[PDB]
């Protein structure tokens, strides 16, 4: 059994807070690495996933990499990269080595770019997929204006500057564009005199609580108002200075939460011959003490992603793998050849790439008196909108209007 | 007995937006030469040089410097010329234990202790502008400044630094405005607030832009003061540009009497440095190593700079001199490197050379006014010794500069 080594780079340490993705992670990487090998999907071959620590820092992830070719086997391919500026740094010198990255949380829209990151796909879908997402929302309620309230925050400025194009040939008018730093309540202020109505929040967690404060105190709430904000926020994150808790809840009541879907909803067998209720269960028991990561299900398809290339790039080289030195640039276009004809049922649904970005499933959340609710579900492959009927509500009769 | 070899990692940018390693490698060739046949400098060593092509590109780079770290000989030093190669080696460098020395990098991010700890430069930071206009809006009796920008990190990290130098001198900024590539609405602007000093910030097609943009909304003449950069192209302003409207004439008009501010890269002086060269000696060596003319070769104006790099370098490895023990797990030679480099004091091709504490170069900058269409030399200014040299040249509609209010 010859290994098919693949270099494994993340922050693994519990002195690193995104430690836990790569820990958290790691369960599911190991339950698809056991069952590639159990059925023998790659005989003669065994996929050997070798891990290297990135501690989430620009320098030692340099160093690991650097140290993983040194010393290391030698690698067909990199899985992993989770710190933004550390997976651009890997991402961007890709080419140097021949070497085909895939991601599985890496979502900064920045990667994207073809010219500076050719080598570069992720299983994630980014920070920017919201937004094709929130255009169908939009055109489902009727809503042809609306505001924005951005965080200036890179983060969050990448979001608003792609909403602009999303947005452009559609019939949809951006009449406000406010942004703030430290405090919302003169954009929001504005917003209000303006006599905006849908707003389009890209901010993080503590301005969010910022944001719906002022939000209560300009009435910018209740049934004639629609706030879609971020849905990647902790749970109960708004219980964690002049408003009280009850009128925070009450001008947060009913606004849109969007982020990706960590796992399929449909009960159909994936890849692995298991449903995404089937892999999460025995994610769970794998797991045991360590906490789990919505990135789960993105690591577990990354690696049938991989497999799947493997015996593709196997396929092709018959037709015409010992030998790859990171020297063969012919092997790592035939790597990259086959990652881009990925199509197969994952546990994250359908896994796709179109110009190495993941075509995903984005959720709509509600709050709804206490917590975040599923309301709906946006498929990027079909450009498709699916609202859960009696599960999304208005504080009027009719959903709100736009002016 | 034998002369120890010690190596330097070097990284050139051959190609890409700073093609510099044109004329930077011959003039770091010619200082190792310099360097290595005078005897009092290092006697018991030998300084050589092991080089790649970054071709301004941080992917590139990364494929190099795993090259220079991960192959014998050991480096005691690295040496990058981009602003965005230097970005990424000298982070990286603090797990090597590496001093990285930059010959053509601006980008004022690189004057952070704390991300870049072994970083110094013989060019300096783009902030070098600022002390210059805080001390001209000093001496003419202004208070009240407006700035424009173009969307970029350097103009944005320039102009934060200038708010702080502003504030110590006890002078405003009244207006600050932005655009990525269209400025017909910050101009616009700062007609309605009627600001008077404007500070503009932006690359030389965007600068063709601004002032057409100015044209039109009469923002020149003996109410207006720009302060503008002076690194552009001779009669940047008389350019065609098919995206604009206004004439040459219009366009010369406009940018009449505005001052520019420019960081000093040769001695001006026909004087004598540590290399026993004249400024103008040295560009006549370095034109004779060249392939190509001088108007042709890349980093032609920063080459001095390359070449004082190597000076700093070999003074610094003259201060502390067992350099073939220098290994990458240990912090000791490193740390006697540094407080060296740190403690430059010497007279370079470029002028005096001496580092901040952020490891910055310390430069004297030339300031020219346009006049009748033509820049001349009205002053030097040395921000370290506040020293203003005034040639009496500059020139004023009223017969005197106007003032900041209404
Ligand atoms: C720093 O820079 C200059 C560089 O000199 C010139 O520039 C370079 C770029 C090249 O083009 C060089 O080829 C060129 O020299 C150095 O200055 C020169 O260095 C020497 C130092 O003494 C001087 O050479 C002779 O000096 C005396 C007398 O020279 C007389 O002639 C000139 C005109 O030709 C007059 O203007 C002078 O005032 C003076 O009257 C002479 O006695 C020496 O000759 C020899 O005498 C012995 C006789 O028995 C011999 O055994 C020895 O060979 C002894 O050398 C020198 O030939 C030279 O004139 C100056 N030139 C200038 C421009 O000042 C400077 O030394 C150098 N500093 C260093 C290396 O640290
Ligand atoms: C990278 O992948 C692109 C997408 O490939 C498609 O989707 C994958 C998930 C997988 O299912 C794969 O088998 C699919 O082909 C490639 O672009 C596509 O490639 C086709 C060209 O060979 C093109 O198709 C044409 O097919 C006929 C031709 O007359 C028509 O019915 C049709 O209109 C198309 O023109 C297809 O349009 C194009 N896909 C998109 C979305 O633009 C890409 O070439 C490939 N590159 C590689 C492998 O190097
Ligand atoms: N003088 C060289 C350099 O500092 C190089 S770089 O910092 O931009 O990489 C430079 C500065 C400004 C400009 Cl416009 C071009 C180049
Ligand atoms: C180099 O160091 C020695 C050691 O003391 C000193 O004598 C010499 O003058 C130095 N060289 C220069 C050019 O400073």
């Amino acid at each position: 059994s010859p290994p098919l080594s693949i270099m494994g780079l993340m922050p693994l340490t519990k002195e690193v807070a995104k430690g836990s993705i790569g820990r958290g992670v790691l369960p599911a990487v190991e339950l698809a690495i056991e069952q590639i090998r159990n059925e023998s999907l790659l005989r003669p071959y065994f996929l050997d996933l070798r891990l290297y620590d990135t501690e989430c820092d620009n320098a030692k992830g340099l160093k690991a990499f650097y140290d993983a070719i040194k010393y290391g086997p030698n690698h067909l391919m990199v899985f992993g990269g989770v710190c933004p500026s550390v997976t651009s740094i890997i991402a961007e010198s890709l080419q140097g080595w021949n070497l085909v990255q895939l991601s599985f949380a890496a979502t900064t829209p920045v990667l994207a770019d073809k010219k500076k990151y050719p080598y570069f796909f992720r299983t994630v879908p980014s920070d920017n997929a919201v937004n094709p997402a929130i255009l169908k929302l939009l055109k489902h309620y009727q809503w042809k204006r609306v505001g924005t309230l951005t965080q200036d925050v890179q983060r969050f400025s990448e979001v608003r500057n792609d909403l602009t194009g999303v947005l452009y040939g559609e019939d949809i008018e951006i009449s406000d564009t406010e942004s703030f730093s430290n405090d919302p309540c003169t954009s929001v202020k504005k917003l209000k005199g303006n006599d905006v109505r849908i707003i389009l929040g890209q901010f993080d967690q503590n301005m969010a609580a910022k944001v719906f404060c002022c939000a209560y105190e300009e009435n910018m709430y209740g049934s004639k108002y629609q706030w879609i904000i971020p849905g990647w926020y902790e749970p109960s994150w708004w219980e964690q200075s002049r408003c009280l808790r009850k009128n925070l809840l009450a001008a947060m009541e009913g606004y849109i939460g969007v982020d990706f879907e960590p796992l399929s909803s449909k009960q159909i067998k994936t890849i692995s011959g298991k449903t995404p209720q089937q892999y999460e269960r025995e994610y769970n028991n794998k797991r045991s003490g360590v906490g789990p990561s919505k990135f789960h299900g993105y690591a577990y398809d990354g690696i049938w992603v991989i497999a799947k290339t493997l015996q593709r790039a196997m396929e092709t080289l018959h037709a015409s793998i010992q030998d790859f030195n990171y020297t063969d640039h012919t092997l790592g276009r035939i790597i990259l050849n086959a990652m881009n004809e990925t199509n197969f049922f994952g546990v994250t649904g359908q896994v796709v790439f179109r110009n190495g970005e993941r075509m995903g499933t984005i959720k709509f959340t509600q709050f709804q008196d206490s917590r975040e609710v599923k309301v709906g579900e946006y498929n990027a492959v079909a450009d498709t909108l699916e609202i859960i009927n009696d599960t999304i509500r208005f504080q009027g009769s009719e959903p709100p209007k736009d002016d | 007995s034998e002369r120890r070899a010690v190596y330097i990692g070097a990284l050139f940018p051959m190609s890409g937006g700073w093609p510099g390693g044109q004329a930077c490698q011959p003039a770091v060739e010619m200082a190792l030469e310099d360097v290595n046949s005078r005897r009092d400098i290092l006697p018991d060593y030998e300084l050589k040089l092991i080089h790649h092509d970054s071709k301004c590109d941080p992917g590139q780079a990364t494929k190099y410097l795993y090259e220079l770290l991960y192959n014998d000989p050991i480096k005691i030093i690295l040496m990058p010329g981009c602003s965005s190669v230097s970005t990424l080696v000298a982070e990286a460098a603090r797990m090597w234990n590496l001093i990285v020395l930059s010959y053509g990098s601006s980008s004022p991010a690189l004057s952070n202790r704390q991300r870049f700890p072994t970083f110094f430069r013989t060019h300096p930071s783009a902030t070098l502008h600022n002390p210059t206009r805080v001390k001209l809006f000093e001496k003419w009796g202004w208070k009240k400044i407006a700035t424009i920008q173009q969307t970029t990190e350097v103009f944005t990290s320039t102009l934060d630094d200038l708010e702080e130098r502003v504030k110590e001198a006890g002078i405003e900024i009244t207006f600050r405005q932005s655009f990525f590539s269209d400025p017909a609405v910050p101009v616009k602007n700062l007609k309605r607030q009627d600001a008077r000093i404007i500070v503009g910030l932006f690359y030389e097609t965007e600068a063709r832009k601004v002032f057409c943009e100015v044209y039109k909304e009469r923002l020149f003449g003996k109410k207006y003061v720009w302060f503008l950069i002076g690194w552009y192209a001779d009669n940047w302003f008389k350019i065609y540009d098919p995206s604009i409207n206004c004439t040459v004439d219009e366009m010369t008009e406009a940018v009449e009497g505005h001052i520019t501010t420019e960081i000093v890269m040769l001695n001006p002086a026909n004087t004598r440095s540590i290399s026993n060269m004249t400024s103008q000696e040295f560009v006549e060596k370095l034109t004779k190593r060249l392939k190509r003319h001088p108007e042709e070769t890349g980093g032609f104006q920063e080459a001095p700079l390359a070449y004082d790099a190597i000076w700093a370098l070999a003074l610094a490895l003259n201060k502390t001199s067992r350099l073939e023990d220098f290994n990458y797990n240990n912090q000791t030679i490193t740390d006697q490197i540094y407080r060296a480099m740190n403690s430059s004091s010497f007279e370079g091709v470029s002028g005096h050379v001496v580092f901040d504490a952020s490891g910055s170069r310390m430069a004297w900058t030339l300031i020219e006014q346009l006049q009748g269409g033509s820049y001349k030399k009205i002053g030097y200014y040395d921000s370290t010794k506040d020293d203003l040299s005034w040639s009496k040249t500059d020139k004023w509609i009223g017969g005197s500069p106007p003032a900041d209010d209404y």
